[PDB]
């Protein structure tokens, strides 16, 4: 057993959509283990505010930024949907 | 099936860790979840030649979420 290949090897959380798109990661980050992990440069994420995080809700009602993850930031590429917790 | 893995476990898990696995497929990066002992979920590659060879065994079991 590797602990560091293990180590940020886990599933993560995603946020759902209602236009059947992959599902993406809220920003760029996840845990494993305690340990903050990053996700690799490509990741499909989504950039949303602050106040869109405190408002998101199962329903789908936020208009979510799409990007693209690059060394740790979720780079937006212009697209939105409707995208909502689980 | 809301949780997806990010990056692959390269190596071969030892098959004695293994208590089951599960499928997640439909995410950006496609893999087989397998659950060890100390119930840690690793990521793996469905490609791996090992990973199929484990999940094809049938005393290794497919875990509920």
């Amino acid at each position: 057993y590797d602990y560091e290949e293990a180590r940020c090897a886990c599933p993560a959380r995603h946020l759902n959509n209602t236009n059947g798109t992959v599902l993406k990661l809220l920003g760029c980050h996840y845990f494993c283990n305690g340990t903050l992990c990053t996700a690799p440069d490509g990741y499909p994420c989504y950039n949303l505010t602050a106040q869109q995080v405190r408002t998101l809700t199962t329903y789908p009602n936020t208009s979510c930024a799409v990007g693209v993850c690059m060394k740790g930031t979720c780079v937006k590429n212009g697209t939105m949907e409707q995208c909502f917790k689980t | 099936p809301s949780t997806c893995c990010l990056k692959y476990y390269e190596k071969v898990l030892p098959r004695r860790l293994v208590v089951g696995y599960r499928k997640a497929l439909n995410c950006h990066l496609p893999a087989i979840i397998f659950v060890t002992k100390r119930n840690r979920e690793v990521c793996t590659n469905p490609n791996d030649d090992w990973v199929q060879e484990y999940i094809k065994d049938p005393n290794l079991p497919l875990l509920p979420t």
